[PDB]
RNA sequence: ACGCGUUAAGCGCGCCGCCUGGGGAGUACGGCCGCAAGGCUGAAACUCAAAGGAAUUGACGGGGGCCCGCACAAGCGGUGGAGCAUGUGGUUUAAUUCGAAGCAACGCGAAGAACCUUACCAGGCCUUGACAUGCUAGGGAACCCGGGUGAAAGCCUGGGGUGCCCCGCGAGGGGAGCCCUAGCACAGGUGCUGCAUGGCCGUCGUCAGCUCGUGCCGUGAGGUGUUGGGUUAAGUCCCGCAACGAGCGCAACCCCCGCCGUUAGUUGCCAGCGGUUCGGCCGGGCACUCUAACGGGACUGCCCGCGAAAGCGGGAGGAAGGAGGGGACGACGUCUGGUCAGCAUGGCCCUUACGGCCUGGGCGACACACGUGCUACAAUGCCCACUACAAAGCGAUGCCACCCGGCAACGGGGAGCUAAUCGCAAAAAGGUGGGCCCAGUUCGGAUUGGGGUCUGCAACCCGACCCCAUGAAGCCGGAAUCGCUAGUAAUCGCGGAUCAGC
RNA sequence: AAAAUGUAAA
RNA sequence: CGCGGGGUGGAGCAGCCUGGUAGCUCGUCGGGCUCAUAACCCGAAGGUCGUCGGUUCAAAUCCGGCCCCCGCAACCA
C-alpha cells in the first residue's frame, strides 16, 4: 500500500469520482492540501526549511 | 456454564470451573491441561516493566458417576448379643445389642442403645450406611484431587503467550505463530489441529513401533 | 520533544526563503513539484561537494538555480565540464529552462547544514561520537563563531539503548529572533540504525 | 562522619569489664536462684550477601514559613436526565482493518468511508509483477479498431501498419525503440518490533527553573555560587555574601488590535459645485472613510509619599502608565509517553504470496456502558410579513446577479467578473407590525409513511436537501461534574480548509 | 480527629 | 417412629396468631469518587413463600398428607 497504492490515483481511473487526492511527495492519501497536492505533515516540514516561498508562520 | 467460580478483584476470577457440554468437547479441550506462561506489562502495572505471570487449567472429562444402591443384606453380617450395663433382668435375657458387619469394605457398626434390638439395628443400619458413604466420599476426593496432582505438577509444560511480541508459543509441538490476538479471541484451531495432528504421528510409532 | 525549527520561525525575519518565485493558484503546486524535483535529485549528485544550500528562482519559463558550496571544484569539473552536463540533465527533466551561478561560501565550518553532514559522516565512518561533538564545536568556535552547538541522537555507537548526546561553546539564544543563527539536519545512517545530527551555529546578532 | 575537646571522645600509664557479620537468640539444653512471673550463666544446626554507623543528594509528608493558579471561594451558563449528532468500550459479525488508554485515549490520526478512499471480509482473478534500474531467448515495430467471455478484473483474438540508424541496386538482411512472449538479477509488504531508532508531537510547563568554568570548603559523595533582606509575572532587579563570572531559560527583538503622521488615490471613498436615465449615478475631486507601506508614540519621563538601593504605593497629562489587550516563542530534563499506519530507518518475517487487480460486502453492526456534542423543555418565548447594522475569507474545470417554470429542493435561459470592479451574500440576533395565551401548547422536531430535486457509472446496505402527513421522549434533570474574571462568559449569525457529493 | 490498601521483570 | 419448633429473593431473618398487603440487613447489577481498589454516595434488579392437596370471592397466612431440618423424650424390670 506504500509505492503499490499512490499508482491508482496518479493514473485517471474508470469512473470520474473514482479519482482522488494523494500528497505529491509522501503518498498519504487523507488530509491532502489541494494549493500544493501536499499533505498537512509534509507541508508543515518543507514551510519550515523555507522550500515553500512566501509562506511564514501566523501571527495575531 | 460456569459453576464454581471465586472472582479476583480486578480482574478475573482467581479460580473458575465450567462445564463446557457438548460433542468432541474432550477431543479438541484434551491438550489444554497445564500451566499456561503469560508475558506481558500488566494492567496493575506501577510504571512499565513486562511481567512475566502463569496459569493452570485443566479439562477433566464427563464422569459417569453412580453411589452403590445402598447396602445389601447378602453382604451383611448382623450379630445380636446381650447389651452391657443397666437394664434388671430384661438386660440379662435379651440379645438386643446388635453388631452388623459390612464384608466388603470392612467397617463394623455395634449399637446398645435403646431396649429394642430391632431399634437397634435401624440405628446401626444408619450409621453404618453413613460410614459407607463418607469412605465412598473420602475415596472419590483422593482420586479428584490426585489425578489433578497427576495432570498438574512441576513441569514447565504448555503454551506461553507474549503480549509485547505478540506471539504465543506452544511449547510441547515447538509450534509458534505470531498470531495471538485471533487466539485470545477464540480461534485456537490453529494450534490445538496441529497438537492433535502431531499426537496421531506418535500414535502411529505406538503398537507398530 | 518541544523545540521549533529556528529556520521557520525566522522567515522574512533573519533568514530568506531558499525559493523565491511568485505563483497565483491554478499552477504554484506543479511549480513546486518540479521545483522540489531538483533540490533533491541535486542533492543526491552534488553531495560530493557537499551543498550547504540550494536556491532557486523562477520566471515566464526562465528558471534561475543558484547553488552553494565550499568545495566547488567538483561541481565545475574538469576544465568547466561538469556543470554543463549537469544543466543538460536539468531541462532534461523541467522540460522548460536551465541555470547554472554557483557561488560559493567562505568559511564551510560556519555553515550548520554543511557541518552536520560532514560530522554525521564520522559517524558512519565509526568515530568517537563524543569527541566529534567537541571537535565539531571547536572548530567553529575558532572560525570566528559567537557561538556553537551540536545534538546527535539515537544508538549512540551501536548502544542497545539509545539516547541523547551534545556539547556547546559560546551562546545560541535559539529564542532571540534578532539573532542570526544557522540550522541543519544529518541522516547519520548505519548498520545499527539511523541516528541524526542538527548543528546550531550563532553567527551573531543584527 | 556526626561531633568530643581540662566535666575529652586529646596525649600517656595502671587495672577490671566486654566485643568478633545479620537472622536463629538472650532462645534451647545444663547448672544456679525465685512463691511465681522470671532472673543469671548461655550455645548449635539451619539460613541470608548482607545486617549495620554517620554523612549526601533528592523525593515524599494527613511537617513548617513566604508566595502563586479560574484550585477554593463570589459568580453566570452548562454536562450528568431527554431526543438526536458523533467518538469509544463492549458485544455481534464471513469481516465489522490498524493505532490512541487517567490528567496528557474517547468530534483523537480522519481538513470528507456510497465505489474509489482501504490497510478488512467473501469470491473471481494476476505472477520479473501497478512501480525502479538492469541482463536478454522468440528476436516481433507505432498506434488506433473490434470481437469473444465476463460482475468487473482477467483471459483470448481478428486487425493492420506497408514507422527510423545500413553508398540497401536487389526476393533478404543489418541497430536504436513505447513496445510484445520467456528468463535471471530484483521489485513489493499499511507484515512484526515506538521496549532496537531518526524526525516530529503531547506533557509536567510559559512553571521559573537548570547548569558549566574557575576559586574556596569537604577524607568523600557533595557544598559554595543558585543562599540571604527587599522586590517582581519571573534565578526580575537591588543590596549583601568565599565566591567571581558565564551559558540555556525569563524579558526584549516579530506579528495583529488601540492613537497619530508622511506617502498612495482605483476597482475604494464623497465633504462643497455642476449634473439631474428618481441616484457616487454622470462630470468632478483626495478632504474624510477605507486600503497597505513606511513611521511617530510611553521612558516610573514629571508630580506625591515610603525606600540604602531596586522599586512599591497614589496623582497628573495622555488614544494608551508600570507586561495596554492578544498572538508567535515551550530551558536542563521528566513521563521505558506517542507515532515502524505520513515519511525515513537497524533487525525479523512473507515471496505465484503477508505482493498486485477487480466486483461486491464491511469500516455506518446493536441486549447495553462512557466521553464530547447539537436541538430542546418555552411568554426575557415561538411563528409570520416589512425594515435594517457586520467582519474575515472563497471564487475563469468556479462564483452565479438577472429574468423564466416550480408550493419548494431546483431546472431551463442568461449578464458579469481570472475580481477593493462581478458574484457567493438574505448577516442572524435587532427594530416595527400582526397572531399565539400557559395546554405535551402555534412549545419541542425525534420517528415514520408517501412523493420528488441534486451529485455521481451507481445512493439497497449507506448520502445531503425539498413538499405533504406522522408530531415521540422531554414541564429544567440523582449521586456527581465542567467552562470562563472584560468586550470575557452567555447568546446571535457568517466564512473557510477537506471536498463530485455529504 | 477526617480517611485503609498498591503483588511479582530493567 | 412419641411431643415441639422450622422451610420466604444467592446468605441470614420478619411477615402467618388476625386471609386481601411479600419486609429488614448483607450480597449482586448499573452510575459516581479515587491514579486505581475498598470504604462511601446515587439508582436498580432479584422470590410466585418445601411439597402435594382441601377451605375460601381470594391463601405466604387457614385446614389435612408427605419430604427435609432442629430441639425434647425414650423410664420400672
Ligand atoms: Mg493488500
Ligand atoms: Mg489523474
Ligand atoms: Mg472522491
Ligand atoms: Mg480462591
Ligand atoms: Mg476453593
Ligand atoms: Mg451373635
Ligand atoms: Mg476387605
Ligand atoms: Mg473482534
Ligand atoms: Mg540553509
Ligand atoms: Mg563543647
Ligand atoms: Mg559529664
Ligand atoms: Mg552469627
Ligand atoms: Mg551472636
Ligand atoms: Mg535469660
Ligand atoms: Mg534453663
Ligand atoms: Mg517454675
Ligand atoms: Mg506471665
Ligand atoms: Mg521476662
Ligand atoms: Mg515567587
Ligand atoms: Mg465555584
Ligand atoms: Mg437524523
Ligand atoms: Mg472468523
Ligand atoms: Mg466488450
Ligand atoms: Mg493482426
Ligand atoms: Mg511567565
Ligand atoms: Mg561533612
Ligand atoms: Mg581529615
Ligand atoms: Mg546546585
Ligand atoms: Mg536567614
Ligand atoms: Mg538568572
Ligand atoms: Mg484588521
Ligand atoms: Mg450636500
Ligand atoms: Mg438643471
Ligand atoms: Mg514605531
Ligand atoms: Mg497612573
Ligand atoms: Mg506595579
Ligand atoms: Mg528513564
Ligand atoms: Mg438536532
Ligand atoms: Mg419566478
Ligand atoms: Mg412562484
Ligand atoms: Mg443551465
Ligand atoms: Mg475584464
Ligand atoms: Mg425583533
Ligand atoms: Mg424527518
Ligand atoms: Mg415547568
Ligand atoms: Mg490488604
Ligand atoms: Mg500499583
Ligand atoms: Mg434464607
Ligand atoms: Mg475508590
Ligand atoms: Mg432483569
Ligand atoms: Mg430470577
Ligand atoms: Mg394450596
Ligand atoms: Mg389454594
Ligand atoms: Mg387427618
Amino acid at each position: 500500500a506504500r509505492k503499490a497504492l499512490i499508482e491508482k490515483a496518479k493514473r485517471t481511473p474508470k469512473f470520474k469520482v473514482r479519482a482522488y487526492t494523494r500528497c505529491v511527495r509522501c503518498g498519504r492519501a487523507r488530509s491532502v492540501y489541494r494549493f500544493f497536492g501536499l499533505c498537512r505533515i509534509c507541508l508543515r516540514e518543507l514551510a519550515h526549511k523555507g522550500q515553500l516561498p512566501g509562506v511564514r508562520k501566523a501571527s495575531w | 456454564e460456569i459453576m464454581s467460580a471465586s472472582e479476583g478483584e480486578h480482574g478475573g476470577y482467581k479460580e473458575i470451573i465450567a462445564k463446557i457440554s457438548g460433542d468432541g468437547v474432550y477431543g479438541r479441550l484434551k491438550f489444554e491441561s497445564g500451566g499456561h506462561r503469560v508475558q506481558r506489562v500488566p494492567a496493575t502495572e506501577s510504571q512499565g516493566r513486562i511481567h512475566t505471570s502463569a496459569c493452570t487449567v485443566a479439562v477433566m472429562p464427563e464422569l459417569p458417576d453412580a453411589e452403590l444402591p445402598d447396602i445389601n443384606p447378602a453382604d451383611l453380617r448382623i450379630d445380636t448379643f446381650r447389651s452391657s450395663g443397666a437394664g434388671g433382668q430384661h438386660v440379662n435375657t435379651t440379645d438386643s445389642a446388635i453388631r452388623i458387619t459390612h464384608l466388603p469394605t470392612g467397617i463394623v457398626v455395634e449399637c446398645q442403645d435403646e431396649r429394642s434390638q430391632h431399634k437397634n439395628k435401624a440405628k446401626a443400619l444408619s450409621v453404618l450406611g453413613a460410614r459407607i458413604h463418607a469412605a465412598e466420599m473420602a475415596k472419590r476426593q483422593q482420586a479428584e484431587a490426585s489425578t489433578r496432582r497427576n495432570l498438574l505438577g512441576s513441569g514447565d509444560r504448555n503454551r506461553t503467550y507474549n503480549f509485547p511480541q505478540g506471539r504465543v508459543t506452544d511449547h510441547r509441538i515447538n509450534l509458534t505463530l505470531y498470531r495471538l490476538d485471533e487466539v485470545m479471541e477464540g480461534k485456537l484451531d490453529m494450534l490445538i489441529e496441529p497438537i492433535i495432528q502431531e499426537h496421531q504421528a506418535d500414535q502411529l510409532a505406538a503398537l507398530s513401533e | 520533544g518541544n523545540k521549533i525549527h529556528p529556520i521557520g520561525f525566522r522567515l522574512g525575519i533573519t533568514r530568506d526563503w531558499e525559493s523565491r518565485w511568485y505563483a497565483g493558484k491554478k499552477q504554484y503546486r506543479h511549480l513546486l513539484l518540479e521545483d522540489q524535483r531538483i533540490r533533491g535529485l541535486l542533492e543526491k549528485e552534488l553531495y560530493s561537494a557537499g551543498l550547504a544550500r540550494v536556491d532557486i528562482e523562477r520566471a515566464a519559463d526562465n528558471v534561475a538555480v543558484t547553488v552553494h558550496v565550499a568545495k566547488p571544484g567538483v561541481v565545475i569539473g574538469r576544465g568547466g565540464e561538469r556543470i554543463r552536463v549537469l544543466r543538460e540533465e536539468l531541462a532534461k527533466l523541467t522540460g522548460k529552462n536551465v541555470a547554472l551561478n554557483v557561488q560559493e561560501v567562505q568559511n564551510p565550518n560556519l555553515s550548520a547544514p554543511l557541518v552536520a553532514q560532514r560530522v554525521a559522516e564520522q559517524i558512519e565512518r565509526r568515530f568517537a561520537v563524543r569527541r566529534a561533538i567537541k571537535q565539531a564545536v571547536q572548530r567553529v568556535m575558532e572560525s570566528g563563531a559567537k557561538g556553537a552547538k551540536v545534538i546527535v541522537s539515537g544508538r549512540i555507537g551501536g548502544a542497545e539503548q539509545a539516547r541523547t548526546e551534545w556539547a556547546a561553546q559560546g551562546r545560541v539564544p535559539l529564542h532571540t529572533l534578532r539573532a542570526n543563527i544557522d540550522y541543519g539536519f544529518a541522516l547519520a545512517r548505519t548498520t545499527y540504525g539511523v541516528l541524526g545530527v542538527k548543528a546550531y551555529i550563532f553567527l551573531g546578532e543584527v
